[PDB]
């Protein structure tokens, strides 16, 4: 298939796979008006 | 300068020097900096990329390199360099930190059916062949 | 108060940016705050109505609010609810647009 | 190269692509 | 400014022109006619001071960059309201602002955070915290009325039992931590974030940022048990060896 591409078809070898959903990003809120840290830790990664 | 009996001198008789507090410790241990690349992007929540090549690098030794690349092939870059990122905190350093500290992880944790069902199909393929 | 000190480079690092020059020259000048801020302020009155001022406008106000509805009516979808209270100077506007504002108030060069 | 002009993802209408490939 | 050209037309005015403003004044009913006619303390308060309100202060040049942050200055710049009578015992700083504040300079304040103190220290600012008794900290904030009093320098007092074991911690960098572990914590803290270690002797402010005065003395520039001579613009010192024994005691 390579050769057929690259030789008489004279184009780069079409390479696909599944796309991938764009990565999903809390978000979280400028000021966090009477957020604790107990609150905030659970949600945060650090816990 | 004034000095009382509450004085660092006095309350710490064996860290008597003046440079005790002051001076830097030699050089220990420990992923190299220089060799990784980081890049950040700011999405508020700094998201930060650490990627190297794991094959290339030297610093990790090769029989390392080979479980870190099977265990984490996932992570790997189709040019064999592994991505790993951080977008969890506010911090940039956080997200950097994350980052180193994972790195390290890898470092200390890393120091068939198939095949046959594969033969089997194409085997099967050429018996399946049998037009002529 | 202390007047801000020279900065090599602008915006500085905060994000804080001196009034723009060359100056507009718009009928209507709006002065910085005596800290050199912009005079926008964020107001809610009723608990539900949420409004902002500006306060420090010099000028032909009637030109600044054809040019604010002009500007926030894309932005809000529609021609925004505003009162004009002409004896202080001060334009009230419902429904919170000091982000935009603000950057739209840098972008005239004040 | 005409040729080379390819679309971002492949159009597969084969039914049994996936069952054979899993 | 055609409003001034209206002025200058108009004719000079006078007292009884003068009107109140539409609505100032609302109606008063008055029974005239038949309108109305027939019918914790322990806990220190602390106040923080965020990064990103941090920064503004360095951006503005309200407190000198070169001088060393000091809780003083901030009084002078106003950068925080401080009430004796909210008896507030306590400073600190608020975790947000730190993306948002690029800077390094030496500063001591009573509370500082972990990660907050190895970020300064990343830029290269140096942080340590020191112990101002909540009635020494007000006299701190207010020096000129004390020496109205007549009242001298006192010794800097230490805090309680409860909160010794903080300000004594090495890594809290409290004026009670064993220097000898500082060389060897400001390492570790490098290696946390993971940032090259910039040695603070390198800097050619060096003597001036890591400048530090006693535990007993409040004033850096002043020793403790000291006098002003205010009248003068001077700084008086006792000369007598009793006095000595007393700030000795």
């Amino acid at each position: 298939v390579t050769h057929t591409f690259h030789q008489l078809l004279d184009m780069r070898e079409p390479v696909f796979e599944f796309v991938r959903p764009p990565p999903y990003h809390p978000k979280q809120k400028r000021f966090p008006h009477e957020q604790p840290l107990r609150y905030l830790d659970r949600y945060r990664d650090s816990h | 300068t004034f000095q009382s009996i509450y004085s660092l001198d006095k309350l710490y008789p064996e860290s008597k020097g003046a440079d005790t507090a002051w001076k830097v410790p030699e050089h220990a241990k420990y992923i190299p900096l220089d060799r990784l690349s980081i890049s950040y992007c700011r999405s508020v929540n700094s998201k930060a990329e650490v990627r190297f090549h794991l094959a290339s690098a030297d610093w990790i030794e090769e029989p390392v390199r080979q479980k870190i690349a099977l265990t984490h092939k996932n992570k790997i870059n189709k040019a064999g360099e592994l991505v790993l990122t951080s977008e969890s905190s506010r911090y940039q350093f956080r997200n950097l930190a994350e980052c180193l500290q994972k790195i390290r992880d890898m470092i200390a944790e890393a120091s068939d059916a198939r095949l046959q069902r594969l033969r089997i199909e194409k085997m099967n393929r050429e018996r399946l062949r049998q037009k002529r | 108060i202390p007047e801000p000190p020279k900065h090599k480079h602008y915006p500085t690092p905060s994000g804080w940016q001196p009034p723009r020059d060359p100056l507009p020259s718009l009928p209507y000048f709006v002065r910085r705050s005596r800290m050199h801020n912009i005079p926008v302020y964020k107001e809610i009155t009723h608990g539900n109505r949420q409004m902002t001022l500006i306060r420090k406008v010099e000028g032909d106000i009637w030109a600044l609010q054809k040019d604010v509805e002009e500007f926030l009516s894309p932005l809000l979808g529609k021609t925004p609810i505003t009162q004009v209270n002409e004896v202080t100077g001060t334009l009230r506007i419902k429904g919170y647009f000091d982000e935009q504002l603000k950057a739209w108030l840098l972008e005239k060069g004040f | 190269k005409e040729n080379e002009a390819v679309a971002p993802e492949f159009t597969n209408r084969n039914p049994r692509n996936l069952e054979l490939l899993g | 400014g055609t409003s001034l050209d209206l002025l200058r037309s108009l004719p000079r005015v006078s007292l009884a022109n003068l009107k109140p403003s539409p609505n100032s004044r609302k109606r008063e009913r008055r029974p005239r006619d038949r309108r109305r006619g027939r019918k914790h303390s322990f806990r220190h308060q602390y106040q923080p001071l965020s990064l990103r309100r941090l920064q503004y202060l360095i951006d503005l040049g309200r407190v000198d960059p070169t001088q060393p942050i000091d809780l003083t200055q901030l009084v002078n710049g106003r950068g925080v309201t401080i009430q004796p009578l909210k008896r507030d015992y306590g400073v600190q700083l608020v975790e947000e602002g730190a993306d948002t504040f690029q800077a390094k300079i030496n500063i001591e304040v009573q509370l500082a955070s972990e990660l907050a103190i190895a970020a300064i220290e990343k830029n290269g600012g140096v942080v340590t915290t020191a112990f101002y008794d909540p009635r020494s900290l007000e006299i701190l904030c207010k020096p000129i009325p004390f020496f109205l009093r007549g009242q001298p320098i006192p010794k800097r007092m230490l805090p309680p039992e409860s909160l010794v074991p903080y300000y004594t911690d090495a890594k809290n960098r409290g004026y009670l931590a064993d220097p000898a572990k500082f060389p060897e914590a400001r390492l570790e803290l490098a290696m946390k974030f993971g940032y090259v270690l910039p040695d603070i002797t390198k800097d050619e402010l060096f003597r001036m940022l890591s400048a530090r005065k006693d535990p007993r003395q409040i004033f850096f520039g002043l020793a403790p048990g000291w006098v002003v001579n205010m009248a003068d613009k001077k700084i008086l010192k006792p000369t007598d060896e009793n006095l000595l024994k007393y700030y000795s005691s």
